[PDB]
DNA sequence: CTCCCGGCAAATTGT
DNA sequence: TATAATCGAGCCGGGA
RNA sequence: AAUU
């Protein structure tokens, strides 16, 4: 909303449009650097004010929210690599 | 014997005693075993036929039952009853789930798969699909019962001061609080040896608190904040639906570098 | 607060990983309050409602328990027998995974008994300690409903 | 299907006590506690440990668990040992075991027989922020208390003594658990008093009273400022999930900015600032740059006194003041030259 | 059959 | 801490 | 409740 200085909602149907165009990098930007990817949006802004090209995105924070919410439900959600070894998308912050 | 020294009945001289006009008569289905010397079992003990009761082993029990040591009638009663193990609640179910050999049940269910009747084969399949799910996955069935309940990180259920210095907080905090209160009270009631009726009530209330936390409204009346009809928003409600985590923050988002105007 | 413990003994990043002895807080990024989970240790296990109430129930299906049966055990309406210990009820032996009501469980576990009120002033026909058959008369208006040992409750006159 | 209705049915399965039966159980409980006291003397065993062992055998194999205050883990090994040591007593001593056992049994029965009393008291306290079943369990907690303190000799009926303990327990529950932000019971007492008073003032004045009018009505010690601060403290938080007007398509938490995490601009700005600050401090000697960092808190987060910086570099408090001004002066010179740090002053 | 649970367009604004 | 108080108050499709 |  305008009163909160809000951003526009790029909703499911809008994502379908980017998908049908096959615009994968445009879409990924919507999902990360221009939204909830915190590391990405900070780095992307810094690059633009320095004249560099925007960096490749990181994990959307709302996926991390989804993971923890499923843990609160006693469901174990594991991001795995091709070797089926766990990948830590919390970068060591959540493990003792 | 009585409250004060007077009004007591003290035997005037030598005599024998007879009891009359009792308030009520208690008929117990039990066995009575009189004893002259010392009794080796104390009252409340559970006993099977042949167990030694009193007088160094002379007197023993004929039935299965519960020990009542009568120091007035100088008799050891055994109330007919068994040491039966029967439970209620998620604890019983957790036990039955631990006692599952899934390997065996697959074998049994495959044998059931050869039966001519269509329904027999159908139900054995659906069960077998659940059996096989656990078998293939490596999940232990007793995990469907919770012992430790996870707590979501605080920043995902925040307590934040809004602009005016007022506080706004997520409904999950109230759902957890109900849980914690009921769990703690349960611990206290156990340490204080409450009767089973009281411990049972606490346990079923504990189940409901877990139920509202995970999926409120799913079973029974939905939990509400006081003086509001609004169901508290549980973990299931957060994940699912148009307003849920998936269709709101995951398949679509608000974005930066965007604007709007009249065309 | 980032790299700052609660009481403020260690306030900057030179300490990262220290756990303040006084206040007990780790010196790291405050972002972890989005990540680190707590837990509650239940006194009694509690069932996860998805695996109970999501049809066809997964718990019910593994254990061959219907929707009604699983409700009744979980919500403390009925006992379910793990080990009959030779129990028998109504002439037939109690078999494991059988559902018992409260009356059935109490009769099995604690035994069956009954107490009969005596009209005021009326004196008993049988004497205290005396074995009694079912149907036998205890008092002018009192008839016993079960076999067993009769016991005097409160003698008004000795 | 209704948890309350269910509980009401289970309590109705325990018949109420006769005057005789009430006294018998109460009597057996008192005598039983006395037996446990003596068993302590004879055996030299903690009275609580004996009490828990006696209680363990009465309730059955069902309930065996560790008890807090007790020093020993309470498990069948220890309860057999301790019960077997109690059964190792001579006949005249061993009689106290039988008494304690019957005491615990009678206590259980006494409690169970009074549960309907708690219900009728609890029903009156609904609507104060605890659910009916929550009030009943806390009331039951008080009922348990009443059985341990009851003196049957005084000839008062039990309902009389219990009611005090049950009412006390429910009221503590409401004061302790009803608020998301928990408040001390006495403070809760004051707030309710403040409420009652204002309701009186509004009933006589025909309009809402001022803070000053309440402060007078409250007596000495109270001015309007304190009346206001008390009400501020009494404010309960509001749900982040409260729906905003229109369709149910917007929640209140959605309109609240995150003031904590730095914004992309802020992250950029603070980072650039940390980098320019270091570029200027390396242009200072190591000895005079370290003093400035210790004094402004860039190391350790605290702004150290002049005396403390003297101890770590082992010099005089005046010497450390001198290198800070010459360090700061040299810093000032490099700044007038490169114009690097000026724009971060906003 | 009956019942019980899951669905029921998008973006925007306004008190 | 003691008179006595004892049981509440929207339509639709699909799958067991 | 509006706008398309
Ligand atoms: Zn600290």
């Amino acid at each position: 909303g305008k009163a909160q200085f809000g951003g526009q909602r790029f909703g499911e149907m809008e994502v379908w449009a980017l998908e049908a165009y096959g615009a994968a990098h445009t879409l990924q930007e919507m999902l990360t650097l221009k939204s909830d990817d915190i590391e990405g949006r900070n780095a992307a802004y810094e690059a633009i004010i320095k004249g560099e090209d925007v960096p490749e995105p990181s994990v959307p924070e709302s996926f991390r929210v989804l993971v923890k919410e499923l843990q609160a439900l006693a469901l174990d959600v594991q991001t795995l690599d091709e070797k089926d070894n766990p990948v830590d998308i919390f970068e060591g912050l959540a493990s003792k | 014997a009585a409250i004060d020294p007077e009004e007591e009945v003290i035997a005037e001289a030598e005599g024998v005693v007879h009891l009359h006009e009792p308030a009520s008569i208690l008929v117990v289905k039990a066995r009575v075993y009189p004893f002259e010397d010392d009794v080796e079992v104390s009252t409340g003990d559970r006993v099977a036929p042949g167990d030694v009761l009193a007088d160094g082993g002379k007197v023993k029990s004929d039935v299965y039952g519960r020990v009542e040591v009568d120091l007035v009638r100088n008799v050891v009663r055994v109330v007919e009853s068994y040491d039966i193990d029967a439970r209620m609640g998620a604890e019983a179910i957790q036990q039955l789930l631990k006692e599952l050999d899934l390997e065996a049940l697959e074998k049994e269910l495959l044998e059931e798969m050869k039966h001519p009747s269509r329904a027999r084969r159908a139900k054995a399949r659906k069960r077998l699909e659940v059996v096989r799910a656990f078998l293939d996955s490596g999940n232990r069935p007793e995990w469907m019962i919770l012992e430790a309940v996870p707590v979501l990180p605080p920043d995902l259920r925040p307590m934040v001061q809004v602009d005016g210095g007022r506080f706004a907080t997520s409904d999950l905090n109230d759902l957890y609080r109900r849980l914690i209160n009921r769990n703690n009270r349960l611990k206290k009631l156990l340490a204080q040896g409450a009767p089973e009726i009281i411990i049972r009530n606490e346990k079923r209330m504990l189940q409901e608190a877990v139920d509202a936390l995970l999926d409120n409204g799913r079973r029974g009346a939905p939990v509400t904040n006081p003086g509001s009809d609004r169901p508290l928003r549980s973990l299931t409600d957060i994940l699912s639906g148009k307003q849920g985590r998936f269709r709101q923050n995951l398949l679509g988002k608000r974005v930066d570098y965007s604007g709007r105007s009249v065309i | 607060k980032d790299y700052e413990c609660a009481c403020g003994k260690y306030k900057r990043q030179r300490f990262e990983g220290k756990v303040c002895e006084r206040c007990g807080v780790e010196v790291t990024k405050s972002i972890v309050r989005r990540y680190r989970m707590g837990h509650i240790e239940l006194a009694t296990p509690a069932a996860h409602i998805w695996f109970v109430k999501d049809v066809p129930s997964k718990i019910g299906t593994l254990l061959d328990l219907s929707a009604t049966e699983l409700e009744q055990v979980l919500y403390f309406s009925k006992y379910i027998v793990l080990d009959p210990k030779g129990a028998i009820l109504n002439g037939v032996p109690v078999e494991k995974r059988q559902l018992l009501t409260d009356e059935e469980y109490r009769e099995l576990r604690y035994g069956k008994q009954e107490t009969y009120p005596l009209p005021p002033g009326v004196d008993a026909l049988v004497k205290d300690g005396e074995e009694v058959v079912k149907g036998q008369e205890l008092a002018p208006g009192v008839v016993s409903r079960l076999d067993g040992v009769a016991l005097y409750r409160f003698p008004r006159r000795v | 299907s209704d948890p309350v209705r269910q509980y009401l049915h289970e309590i109705g399965q325990v018949p109420l006590l006769t005057l005789e039966e009430e006294v018998e159980l109460a009597r057996k409980v008192e005598e039983g506690m006395e037996a446990i006291k003596k068993l302590s003397e004879i055996t030299g065993l903690d009275p609580d440990l004996i009490r828990e062992v006696v209680r363990a055998k009465i309730l059955g194999s069902a309930r065996v668990r560790h008890i807090p205050g007790l020093k020993e883990t309470l498990d069948p090994k220890t309860v057999e040992e301790i019960d077997q040591k109690l059964k190792s007593l001579p006949k005249e001593h061993k009689r106290y075991l039988h008494i304690a056992r019957e005491g615990e049994a009678a206590r259980q029965h006494l409690i169970e027989a009074n549960l309907r009393l708690v219900v009728s008291i609890a029903k009156k306290y609904t609507g104060r922020g605890l659910s009916f079943l929550d009030l009943i369990q806390e009331g039951n907690q008080g009922l348990i208390r009443a059985v341990e303190k009851f003196e049957y000799k005084r000839r008062f009926k039990f309902s009389t003594y219990a009611t005090w303990w049950i009412r006390q327990a429910i009221n503590r529950a409401i004061a302790d658990q009803a608020r998301t932000i928990r408040i001390p019971v006495h403070m809760v007492e004051t707030i309710n008093k403040l409420s009652r008073t204002a309701r009186q003032l509004q009933q006589e004045l025909g309009r809402e009273p001022t803070y000053e009018e309440i402060a007078e009505a409250m007596g000495p010690g109270w001015d309007a400022k304190r009346v206001e601060e008390t009400l501020k403290i009494a404010q309960e938080p509001v749900s982040l999930e409260t729906p905003i007007g229109d369709e149910k398509d917007s929640f209140y938490g959605d309109f609240i900015p995150d003031e904590h995490l730095p914004s992309p601009v802020d992250a950029a700005t603070q980072s650039l600032l940390s980098e320019e600050l270091e570029k200027a401090l390396s242009k200072l000697s190591e000895r005079e740059a370290m003093v400035l960092k210790l004094r402004k808190g860039l190391i350790d987060g605290r702004e150290h006194t002049l005396e403390e910086v003297g101890a770590f570099f082992g010099v005089t408090r005046e010497r450390i003041r001198q290198i800070e001004n010459k360090a700061l002066r040299k810093l000032k010179y490099h700044e007038s030259r490169t114009r690097k740090l000026r724009d971060f002053l906003d």
